[PDB]
RNA sequence: CGCGGGGUGGAGCAGCCUGGUAGCUCGUCGGGCUCAUAACCCGAAGGUCGUCGGUUCAAAUCCGGCCCCCGCAACCA
RNA sequence: AGGAGGUAAAAAUGUUCAAA
RNA sequence: AAGAACCUUACCUGGUCUUGACAUCCACGGAAGUUUUCAGAGAUGAGAAUGUGCCUUCGGGAACCGUGAGACAGGUGCUGCAUGGCUGUCGUCAGCUCGUGUUGUGAAAUGUUGGGUUAAGUCCCGCAACGAGCGCAACCCUUAUCCUUUGUUGCCAGCGGUCCGGCCGGGAACUCAAAGGAGACUGCCAGUGAUAAACUGGAGGAAGGUGGGGAUGACGUCAAGUCAUCAUGGCCCUUACGACCAGGGCUACACACGUGCUACAAUGGCGCAUACAAAGAGAAGCGACCUCGCGAGAGCAAGCGGACCUCAUAAAGUGCGUCGUAGUCCGGAUUGGAGUCUGCAACUCGACUCCAUGAAGUCGGAAUCGCUAGUAAUCGUGGAUCAGAAUGCCACGGUGAAUAC
């Protein structure tokens, strides 16, 4: 934060196919710690995205995923009192780490029923990219170049 | 809501209203025991029960029978 | 603008000893407003302890006419606040006769009630107090009568 | 606190060895589903006779010392401001600041 | 405000417990205030004694007594007959077998308590503060002690508003545990009102 | 006396001219920011429509008398 | 080292006397 | 305030006390004490009985009780701006001084500044400064690995019997237990840097850089807080502001705020089955089992003052099923009735159980708080206090993140 360097902690694959990446997007899902529920359903959800598409499970997901992934944000400037929104890339491991955080986001609304489905669904959309979760992005973007005069 | 071994009550007051029964409706008891339960004998009876700075009269009517004195005799005054 | 000192004596206890009985949540009437007079007779009402509702008076007869039971006899040892009628012959700043003798009267005036014109032309102010020696209640009394305009000056039930 | 309310303590201790403990039986095996006849009740009346006092219930648990009547620490018998005080001197046995 | 009393912080580390019994919870408070007994009463006993510490101890149904302290003479009493009369009188306090033993504590300079009382009552003769307090400090420190810092606190002199003087000399290490103070507090009882006093004392590092 | 205007939340003003449903601004009340008040921000209560009577299904509003205030006129005399 | 360029809108107030 | 029904209790109301509720002193009388009755709210008032005892001032008793008088007694009565004691706090921030010398007439500066470096006036270098002290760190407790010693009430691998319970022989390896110890030091290597301190990366390692936690809080600031822990100068009352008793009030309720618990549900409730803890407490106390009860509990009642027995089968979880987004099986408030226990006493004013009831609330305006690791969040356990009485506090472990550009 102010001089202290960071130690990006290790985060342990997922035990049905060790991606370590969806690990830790169990980890966002994942609420007041009942981790074994969190996977519960970012299983059964994925097996219903595998079932559905037609694609496997993790194959399909960054697929969905990808489609949601912002390139660019918005962040505030200012030069003694003059604040104002800039865009700048963004980094890659904070991108999918985004990308994730609004997929679980869009997923907390659309009251189909069970998590499970709602955020099958959710990535469902993402495939072919019109869901919810890529309204974030779309608008990130607009958030970008229609600010894009800052660098 | 409790003490199911025998309702409770007192001796002084007790005693007082038998006395009381027994030589008919005689003036007013001036007891102090508002943790005294009632019981059927006092019935028409007219114990007073103190409650901070009075006696506040009571007339034992049929209903109250189970209820305690103060229960009877308001404390707090408000507005 | 000068409108429980009275009351706040018998809020401090003493007073009514019904039956020999001291400290009782006894409380004076108002359609008999009774003072040390005619003695009094007590009267147990559910909430309110006992209402000293004067002795002889007709709600108190009605409720003789109810629960005899709860009627009670009534005494007081070692009298507040009453309401004298007191009719005039119309005013028209006439009001200043009875604004007059106040001074030398020490009992403070609660209520200051009045009537009139409604029928025959005359007034009919009434008046709140608070007494103190009964003796002092007669010495006041044929003041009032006194004036001219002051037909009616009795104290009134 | 107050001479008189240390005073007060020690006479509700004495009552209560004096009646209670010993005379408790009344309010024991008679007050017990056995003699259901009007010597159950009798019993729960003898009870009001004896003295407000004396019931166990009563005795406040002062400070040894002092006589504050707040944060006795049952085991020193002693007000968490005076238990403290003793213990930074070190006149309690083996007791120190803890810390883990 | 602040400062761990620091014989506290040092007691299991370095400096043992003025009392060392056993007891569980039953017979425990008890023989804690029966302690605080015979700590006040002996006290007012033995306040000419120049009294350092007093140790209470419980080997069995036993409670002995060692009094620290300097002028072994007006302590024992001629004849050692005056501890007997402590005896008698402290086993009545404690309904048993009271152990009082005596060992003089050789230099009252050193020893906090004994520093304290001199100050104390030196304010209780009217002396002038800020000299008894000097004489303590180049006594104690000549003496020997490695460091040392008295403190006096309250209306002192007679000042009609209360403030805190001090002094110090040589180390005094107050945080590093391993090292050893002796710090006591006394208080006197001037006409004026109570006047506290603190002192602390390190002696050895170990 | 004559002609016209007005009287509406605590205050100043719309709404009346074309009847049913009275709004804005400050002020007031509660919360927020602040070390604390102001400002600022969030939420809120308030007006028998001068008084009396009438027409109407309904009157703040259409009609009249009355009380008050302002404006105009009060000339040849 | 020699240098020029860009670079920070608004934000009031605090009753009087008083510690060796 | 670690725990107001009486008590506590300081406040009110009324009934009462006066050398007193409590202490030292002296005179006189009476052992102390214990039993039961009447009045009264009780205090106490009247008693009616009964008992007369361990050294002899052997005309005593030491005692304890009663009475008398004067000193006193007593105050939770004001003053924390008269105080001690003690505590919050800026702030675990890294600062704060002094001796001497020196510069300045002097208030003062220098040291402590400066280049680097650190979590740190930490350390190194330079410097008219040389040193020292309070601090910083270290020393301390806990946890993280291993070794040694000991083997019950703990443990079970190795063999045996096994009524499969470590249950019994028996085993000391192990988990563990509690002491005595090992280990971490920028010690090793690379590089950056002035061959300085140190810093960056790697190695070995349980542990890597102050490993994580805690305890420890400088000179002082606030004339902060407390005279109600206590102690104390003052001043104040002293047939009373002191003392006892009953009931009462501290729990009042148009309203405002702070701090928390329980929700608004589907990462869920509910029904059934089933998995893995730690840390504690305990005797006028924890209290199995067994029995009746829907239960709260009640009867009987072992073991236990404790690695034994009890509190006390953990819950989140997992398996299965149902409900299927409704104010809905969400929510549990509120309310009626019937009950339990503690306790003289449950009305004011207790906790808990059953049946019944079943509201607001459908993620909260402006604004605002906590939190960087096994933390937050979520989950249940226990303890102090305490007769009973927590969603508070104190402590325990389970599950277990996000992000630090």
């Amino acid at each position: 934060p102010r001089r202290r360097v960071i130690g990006q902690r290790k985060i342990l694959p997922d035990p049905k196919f060790g991606s370590e990446l969806l690990a830790k997007f169990v980890n966002i899902l994942m609420v007041d710690g009942k981790k074994s529920t969190a996977e519960s359903i970012v299983y059964s959800a994925l097996e219903t995205l595998a079932q559905r598409s037609g694609k496997s499970e993790l194959e399909a997901f960054e697929v969905a995923l990808e489609n949601v992934r912002p390139t660019v944000e918005v962040k505030s400037r200012r030069v003694g009192g003059s604040t104002y929104q800039v865009p700048v890339e963004v980094r890659p491991v904070r991108r999918n780490a985004l990308a994730m955080r609004w997929i679980v986001e869009a997923a907390r609304k659309r009251g189909d029923k069970s998590m499970a489905l709602r955020l099958a669904n959710e990535l469902s959309d993402a495939a072919e990219n019109k869901g919810t979760a890529v309204k974030k992005r779309e608008d990130v973007h607009r958030m970008a170049e229609a600010n894009k005069a800052f660098a | 809501r409790s003490l199911k071994k025998g309702p409770f009550i007192d001796l002084h007051l007790l005693k007082k209203v038998e006395k009381a029964v027994e030589s008919g409706d005689k003036k007013p008891l001036r007891t102090w025991s508002r943790r005294s339960t009632i019981f059927p004998n006092m019935i028409g009876l007219t114990i007073a029960v103190h409650n901070g700075r009075q006696h506040v009269p009571v007339f034992v009517t049929d209903e109250m029978v189970g209820h305690k004195l103060g229960e009877f005799a308001p404390t707090r005054t408000y507005r | 603008q000068l409108q429980y000192t009275p009351q706040n004596r018998s809020k401090d206890n003493g007073r009514v000893v019904v039956e020999g009985v001291g400290n009782l949540m006894h409380h004076i009437a108002r359609c008999c407003q009774p003072i040390p007079g005619d003695e009094i007779v007590g009267f147990i009402t559910q909430g309110r302890g006992i209402s000293v509702h004067r002795a002889d008076c007709e709600q108190l007869a009605e409720l003789r006419s109810h629960a005899p039971e709860r009627i009670v006899d009534a005494v007081w040892g070692e009298g507040y606040s009453l309401v004298v009628r007191v009719v005039a012959n119309d005013r028209s700043g006439l009001l200043r006769d009875i604004t007059t003798i106040l001074a030398n009267e020490k009992v403070n005036v609660l209520g200051v009630a009045s009537r009139s014109d409604t029928k025959q032309q005359l007034a009919t102010i009434d008046m709140t107090i608070e007494i103190y020696n009964l003796q002092v209640l007669g010495r006041v009394l044929g003041k009032l009568n006194q004036v001219p305009d002051v037909i009616d000056a009795r104290r009134l039930h | 606190a107050k001479q008189s309310m240390k005073a007060r303590e020690v006479k509700r201790v004495a009552l209560a060895d004096k009646y209670f403990a010993k005379r408790a039986e009344l309010k024991a095996i008679i007050s017990d589903v056995n003699a259901s006849d009007e010597d159950r009740w009798n019993a729960v009346l003898k009870l009001q006779t004896l003295p407000r006092d004396s019931s166990p219930s009563r005795q406040r648990n002062r400070c040894r010392q002092t006589g504050r009547p707040h944060g006795f620490l049952r085991k020193f018998g002693l007000s968490r401001i005076k238990v403290r005080e003793a213990a930074m001197r070190g006149e309690i046995p083996g007791l120190k600041k803890a810390s883990w | 405000g602040q400062k761990v009393h620091p014989n506290g912080i040092r007691l299991g580390i370095v400096k043992p417990w003025n009392s060392t019994w056993f007891a569980n919870t039953k017979e425990f408070a008890d023989n804690l205030d029966s302690d605080f007994k015979v700590r006040q009463y002996l006290t007012k006993e033995l306040a000419k004694a120049s009294v350092s510490r007093i140790v209470i101890e419980r080997p069995a149904k036993s409670i002995r007594v060692t009094i620290h302290t300097a002028r072994p003479g007006i302590v024992i009493g001629k004849k050692g007959e005056d501890v007997e009369k402590l005896r008698k009188v402290v086993a009545d306090i404690a309904g048993v077998p009271a152990q009082i033993n005596i060992a003089e504590v050789r230099k009252p300079e050193l020893d906090a308590k004994l520093v304290a009382d001199s100050i104390t009552s030196q304010l209780e003769r009217r002396v002038m503060f800020r000299r008894a307090m000097k004489r303590a400090v180049q006594n104690a420190m000549r003496l020997g002690a490695k460091g040392i810092k008295v403190e006096v606190s309250g209306r002192l002199g007679g000042a009609e508003i209360a403030r805190t003087e001090w002094y110090r000399e040589g180390r005094v290490p107050l945080h590093t545990l391993r090292a050893d103070i002796d710090y006591n507090t006394s208080e006197a009882h001037t006409t004026y009102g109570v006047i506290g006093v603190k002192v602390w004392i390190f002696k050895g590092e170990i």
